[PDB]
RNA sequence: UGGAGAGUUUGAUCCUGGCUCAGGGUGAACGCUGGCGGCGUGCCUAAGACAUGCAAGUCGUGCGGGCCGCGGGGUUUUACUCCGUGGUCAGCGGCGGACGGGUGAGUAACGCGUGGGUGACCUACCCGGAAGAGGGGGACAACCCGGGGAAACUCGGGCUAAUCCCCCAUGUGGACCCGCCCCUUGGGGUGUGUCCAAAGGGCUUUGCCCGCUUCCGGAUGGGCCCGCGUCCCAUCAGCUAGUUGGUGGGGUAAUGGCCCACCAAGGCGACGACGGGUAGCCGGUCUGAGAGGAUGGCCGGCCACAGGGGCACUGAGACACGGGCCCCACUCCUACGGGAGGCAGCAGUUAGGAAUCUUCCGCAAUGGGCGCAAGCCUGACGGAGCGACGCCGCUUGGAGGAAGAAGCCCUUCGGGGUGUAAACUCCUGAACCCGGGACGAAACCCCCGACGAGGGGACUGACGGUACCGGGGUAAUAGCGCCGGCCAACUCCGUGCCAGCAGCCGCGGUAAUACGGAGGGCGCGAGCGUUACCCGGAUUCACUGGGCGUAAAGGGCGUGUAGGCGGCCUGGGGCGUCCCAUGUGAA
């Protein structure tokens, strides 16, 4: 699954800015100008009040499309964060942004998650050593987390770490440029993050 | 620890043997309340000392027959007919409650 | 078909008859010394009984008796052998019994 | 008789034995007697090997059997003052 | 670290109340669809019947042989006979076949669970301690003749060995009766009397290894007894002659009415006896906020059964799945007299069914039996095979328009959608192709040392050239259900209470977002739907946590038995209740 398909008919589906296609987004064309109503023949129509289920589920689903994955892997986090101690609201947060391939994105290897999945699929991405090609392995602090040796020039990889020179990166986050690492220092907070969501709702939700 | 039971002697009218009438007093699983129920023991008289209505203490034994698995231990009070009464009633009243309520 | 652990039965059978006879004889051999006992015989019902609890104790040794078995058929033996001496006798032969 | 085996618990192609006493009729992997130590064959810990030395020679001496097998182990983790 | 509600009785309302929906679960099946691995899992029916093959043996270091050999002897030579060593076959004898593997039929029961009892007992092999083996005799198979039977097999006669059987002797010690003792259920002593021990093999042979005998402990395994717990029906209220108890005897390892002869007349029941229905119990499992409800499938413990019914033998242990006997019901052989079988062992076949797998590999690892060992046996087990049956991880990178003779839509060809969405801009490179290649395996054994002492560079891999690792490299499968409210998702055409849909309310009668297409949209994705069942919502059996003036519900009224319940004060007791310590609650 992981969706594989129009990207952004689901940008404005939803209904905000939403970064999937990478850094084709920036240039005005994540579909987020010129037509931003929901894609279908039926996208310029003034809608009714939406329950309040629909609002859950559409806040919900913004949170999936964004990080990209099965529903059905998406679950199963959620429940292992209700189960751990803490606030259930922002431990699974904390989960998200620890999975490997996000790790990936947010270290700016790849210009979008979604073209980032399939860049660790074909193992060009090490941690603390050993080759990785698990999207769904679960980074712990202290991990430093390189691009393959014996496959580091490559097109994708000289074009993309080289704009990423000059740029900082966040504060859970350390990064060596010109060396092609940086560990993962720390499980990020609710604050340190800029996502678009209630996780409140997504809670709500699934709570039903 | 062979265990140790105290109740009241309701028959004597055995060869070397008494029924003793035991009640336990216990909490009701799930609604609490207190509740009381009983069974009887056969026990072992030897010298046929304990008369009906004593009180003792039986103790669980090497068997001596079909279920007759008890010795009695030591008396502790004597006797007390209203004891064993209340015993004689609730079989008294099962005359009734049959077919129908009978010359009897 | 044939399997040859039916060589354990043909063995058993051998061992059947062993035991069969030899406590066959504790029987017919027990019931004369009580026997002698009852007529208060003494030094026969002795010397019958002597070679009695012999006899069993024998048996005991294999497989036939073994354990308690031979014991208590030893002593529900000599029990009811003095019992049967007393009543008008005095063990006046002094064989297998305590004084 | 009472033995001390090697029951099986780890899963297909991941063999991890576990050193118990147990009787000797009882099948492999059922309620054994005590359990007194654990081997792992593919060597993926700094120990897999442990074993109560104590308890081992407790059970030894009333009798416990070992396996040709477990018995290299205890000589191994030095159940025995050899030299 | 834990609790959501909605639709539906009305012209409208508030109650009451049922029905349905949203959640979680599955050893599932059915439809459409189907790429990859890993790990689990897989007759819920017929405990119906079963072809074929394999599934429990082993020991020549217990004993004597038979058959096919080969060699060395005694004789001047042959005949006759003596000794040694190969291969093979069964017999005698020891240990094991009572474990392991299978099933859920039966059982409402001390069967199971939990906690205790055993002065009421047993325990092969294993461990520790004390002591002992001297002398005689016997038999039955194998074999050797002979007879019966179609067969399965069976009968008579003769000989022989042993760690097979038996009589004397030794009595450390043990058992028995009877006593002077201490204990107190049959627990320990102790005296006189009687009674009972043994086996021999092996070598590098007079001193080592494996055995043998009696006894005391330990450990392990088990029998029996008791308290408590354990489904529904009262339209099942009375039940019971071994029935209940006693003295005595039988029997057992041991208690007991377990069994027998006599004597007494008891025992049980509304706190549910007796009868009937259903079911293997538990650890656990699913659900639930919890209290609770449902369940007992994999795995582990216990129990019961091995075509149905009954029975003993052997043994430390069996009422004995692959042992014996008898009856019955089947299926075979049958020379009609008779005989032969038992997959609920692993596969496998047929039947029934909506539905449930290979007649595969291996002794390498683990475990078990026997053996001094070498080794053998092991469908236990370790792997593989089939099935989206389950769980988890993974791929189908994605930057380019629109020509209906019955399927590119949107107002009678009209206004925009599909949508950045490629049959072709870059980039990485599942499949696939070359090469390396496992861990799992070190013991048993032989060497040095006190034939357990760091020496085994003895030998050992079914899985499997598999996994993993490195080099080469191709844009490379997407379905399924939905879109009237609950319930996320709306438009056109066809159809006119027809064809149909439908979980509940309901939609269709010519202008249908509800039927059937189409375009578009939502959900989920190697899966998606349907059916079936469990808990949930359901505070709808209300212990937490409901009710009865009119919604369902106060007995027509009384008298009173059992039971439930009980004013004020003081004192003892400590059953309920509370607290501390502790043993148990395996995995
Ligand atoms: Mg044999
Ligand atoms: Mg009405
Ligand atoms: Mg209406
Ligand atoms: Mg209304
Ligand atoms: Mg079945
Ligand atoms: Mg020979
Ligand atoms: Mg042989
Ligand atoms: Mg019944
Ligand atoms: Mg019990
Ligand atoms: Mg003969
Ligand atoms: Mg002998
Ligand atoms: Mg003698
Ligand atoms: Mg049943
Ligand atoms: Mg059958
Ligand atoms: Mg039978
Ligand atoms: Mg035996
Ligand atoms: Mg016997
Ligand atoms: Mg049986
Ligand atoms: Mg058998
Ligand atoms: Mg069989
Ligand atoms: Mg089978
Ligand atoms: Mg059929
Ligand atoms: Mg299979
Ligand atoms: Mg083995
Ligand atoms: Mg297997
Ligand atoms: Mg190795
Ligand atoms: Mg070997
Ligand atoms: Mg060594
Ligand atoms: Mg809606
Ligand atoms: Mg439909
Ligand atoms: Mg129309
Ligand atoms: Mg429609
Ligand atoms: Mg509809
Ligand atoms: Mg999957
Ligand atoms: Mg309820
Ligand atoms: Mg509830
Ligand atoms: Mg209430
Ligand atoms: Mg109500
Ligand atoms: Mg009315
Ligand atoms: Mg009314
Ligand atoms: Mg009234
Ligand atoms: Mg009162
Ligand atoms: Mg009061
Ligand atoms: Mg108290
Ligand atoms: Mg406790
Ligand atoms: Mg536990």
């Amino acid at each position: 699954g992981r969706y594989i398909g129009p990207v952004c008919r689901l940008c404005r589906r939803e209904g905000v800015k939403l970064y999937l296609k990478g850094e084709r987004c920036y240039s005005p064309k994540c579909a987020m100008e010129r037509r931003p109503y929901p894609p279908g023949q039926h996208g310029q129509k003034r809608a009714r009040r939406p329950s309040d289920y629909a609002v859950r589920l559409r806040e919900k689903q913004k949170l999936r499309r964004i990080y990209g994955i099965s529903e059905r892997q998406f679950r199963n986090l959620f429940e292992e964060a209700s189960k751990k101690k803490g606030v259930t609201g922002s431990v699974f947060l904390g989960l998200l942004e620890s999975r490997l391939d996000n790790v990936v994105y947010r270290l700016g290897f790849a210009v979008s998650r979604r073209q980032a999945r399939q860049l660790v699929r074909h193992g060009h991405i090490t941690v603390n050593g050993r080759r990785v090609d698990l999207p769904s392995y679960r980074v712990r602090p202290g991990d430093e987390i390189a691009v393959a040796e014996k496959s580091r020039n490559l097109e994708l990889i000289r074009q993309n770490l080289e704009a990423m020179k000059g740029r900082k990166v966040g504060p859970w986050l350390s990064l060596d440029v010109e060396g092609m690492k940086g560990k993962f220092l720390r499980l990020p907070d609710r604050e340190d993050l800029a996502l678009p969501v209630n996780e409140q709702l997504v809670i709500e939700f699934y709570s039903r | 620890p062979k265990k140790v039971l105290t109740g009241v002697v309701v028959s004597d009218k055995m060869q070397k043997t008494v029924t003793v009438l035991v009640e336990r007093q216990f909490p009701h699983p799930l609604y609490g309340k207190v509740i009381k129920r009983s069974k009887k023991y056969l026990a072992h008289d030897p010298e046929e000392k304990y008369k009906l209505g004593d009180v003792v203490e039986i103790i669980e034994s090497r068997p001596i027959s079909k279920r007759k698995r008890f010795r009695v231990l030591r008396l502790v009070e004597s006797g007390r007919m209203d004891l064993v009464e209340k015993y004689l009633i609730r079989r008294q009243n099962y005359q009734s409650l049959s077919k129908r309520g009978g010359k009897a | 078909r044939n399997l040859s652990a039916l060589k354990r039965h043909r063995q058993s059978l051998k061992r059947r008859l062993r035991n069969k006879a030899k406590k066959s004889a504790i029987k017919t051999l027990s019931k004369k010394a009580i026997q002698l006992a009852q007529e208060g015989k003494a030094e026969e019902a002795l010397k019958i009984m002597r070679k009695a609890e012999s006899l069993i104790d024998k048996a005991a040794k294999g497989s036939t008796l073994h354990k308690n078995a031979a014991a208590r058929r030893k002593s529900r033996l000599m029990r009811k052998v003095r019992q049967l001496l007393e009543a008008a006798g005095a063990p006046l032969i002094g064989g297998g019994l305590s004084a | 008789m009472v033995k001390i085996r090697l029951a099986r618990f780890g899963s297909k192609h991941n063999p991890h034995y576990r050193i118990v006493v147990t009787d000797a009729r009882r099948k492999r992997d059922g309620k054994y007697i005590e359990k007194i130590g654990y081997y792992d064959p593919r060597k993926t810990t700094p120990d897999w090997l442990k074993v109560d030395v104590e308890r081992a020679r407790y059970w030894l001496s009333v009798g416990a059997q070992p396996t040709d097998t477990a018995r290299r182990l205890l000589r191994q983790a030095g159940v025995f003052r050899q030299e």
